[PDB]
């Protein structure tokens, strides 16, 4: 019945910054408003209950205020470990949650550390060859990977994913996998991962010669 | 310490029923209610209902009334959530939580239930060996490639959870075939590759895949 609306949808801020997230109720809910913190892939964790009560063991930089319809969660000194999605929740009626506010950390530029992994002998025996390129601990998240096989730009045979922001150093990592048949793999010599990122003045190539 | 331990991820065909369990630590059932909350992957949180293990009394959210049954077994301190007539949109991570009636203060680890008619497939696990092509200023990167599985999730630990620093376990990618793949990597000292053992512990509970792969230079 009672609908909860959170603002903003996301915030990006520097370490030490004050962050303010708001939660609005469709009707008066007194002080029965809870705040949860959720890391990607993990269970929500209670931070604040009854609008303004700090949960046991939660850092004092977290505070809540409000009564009635308008509520705020405040992080007074944003820390790298505060990267998360934050949810409000009313418990005046049957529990309903806000849609969340993603909080991300701004930090200095960091170039990726680039690594390459040829296919394992185990996989090659099965008839497939996956070549993995790893971009470690970079910032900002925007990074471009291009696969080149014997200097020929590849298309349609790779997939990639980026991590969530790191809770300690606020960086991202990226993994790209190039997949071809064992037969195709053995028709070519040089397998190259070419990386473009703000921290690099020119594209960085990481490569190996088959064998 | 308070802990709520849930049952493993499951695939279920449309129209079937799923029953997720939630094992609570001592003292919980005698002092707290247990709520169930679900979260569609990439979406928000939705309360399903609660049980008071004391009296066995339940409260269900309007939208799940008639489809959800929440039970509690006080002898084992285990709560259960059964959801019948499963449809594609019931694919979600299901959480149990300790419920004071005013907040949810401790939550189980979550259970991903995927509603699909497609076939379950366990992954192959291949090493990503450390070499001269995966070193950087005295550090070496290594990992495991977890290829061709359905549905989600795969979990990866290193050395039974004793190795966590420098670990990146990447979000799964969806292949054109409908199968998933993921990578898990770790950076370690290059100096000790000869003396340390690195093992990725890969779990895919929907397919009973439990693989411990030693990754050697």
């Amino acid at each position: 019945d009672i609908q909860m609306t959170q603002s903003p949808s996301s915030v990006s801020a520097s370490v030490g910054d004050r962050v303010t997230i708001t939660c609005r109720a469709s009707q008066g809910i007194s002080n029965w408003l809870n705040w949860y913190q959720q890391k990607p892939g993990k269970a929500p964790k209670l931070l604040i209950y009854a609008a303004s009560s700090l949960q046991s063991g939660v850092p004092s930089r977290f505070s809540g205020s409000g009564s009635g319809t308008d509520f705020t969660l405040t992080i007074s000194s944003l820390q790298p470990e505060d990267f998360a999605t934050y949810y409000c929740q009313q418990y005046s009626d049957d529990p309903t949650f806000g849609q969340g506010t993603k909080v991300e950390i701004k930090r200095t530029v960091a170039a990726p550390s680039v690594f390459i992994f040829p296919p394992s002998d185990e996989q090659l025996k099965s008839g497939t060859a996956s070549v993995v390129c790893l971009l470690n601990n970079f910032y900002p998240r925007e990074a471009k990977v291009q696969w080149k096989v014997d200097n020929a730009l590849q298309s349609g045979n790779s997939q990639e994913s980026v991590t969530e922001q790191d809770s300690k150093d606020s960086t991202y990592s990226l993994s790209s996998t190039l997949t071809l048949s064992k037969a195709d793999y053995e028709k070519h010599k040089v397998y190259a991962c070419e990386v473009t990122h703000q921290g690099l003045s020119s594209p960085v190539t990481k490569s190996f010669n088959r064998g | 310490q308070v802990q709520l331990v849930q049952s493993g991820a499951e695939v279920k065909k449309p129209g079937s029923s799923v029953k997720v369990s939630c094992k609570a630590s001592g003292g919980t059932f005698s002092s707290y209610a247990i709520s169930w909350v679900r979260q569609a992957p990439g979406q928000g949180l939705e309360w399903m209902g609660s049980i008071i293990p004391w009296f066995g009394t339940t409260n269900y959210a309007q939208k799940f009334q008639g489809r959800v049954t929440i039970t509690a077994d006080e002898s084992t301190s285990t709560a259960y959530m059964e959801l019948s007539s499963l449809r594609s949109e019931d694919t979600a991570v299901y959480y149990c939580a300790r419920d004071s009636e005013y907040y949810f203060d401790h939550w189980g680890q979550g259970t991903l239930v995927t509603v699909s008619s497609a076939s379950t497939k366990g992954p192959s696990v291949f090493p990503l060996a450390p070499s001269s092509k995966s070193t950087s200023g005295g550090t070496a990167a290594l990992g495991c490639l977890v290829k061709d599985y359905f549905p989600e999730p795969v979990t990866v630990s290193w050395n039974s959870g004793a190795l966590t620093s420098g670990v990146h376990t990447f979000p799964a990618v969806l292949q054109s075939s409908g199968l998933y793949s993921l990578s898990s990597v770790v950076t370690v000292p290059s100096s000790s590759l000869g003396t340390q053992t690195y093992i990725c512990n890969v779990n895919h509970k929907p397919s009973n895949t439990k693989v411990d792969k030693k990754v050697e230079p």
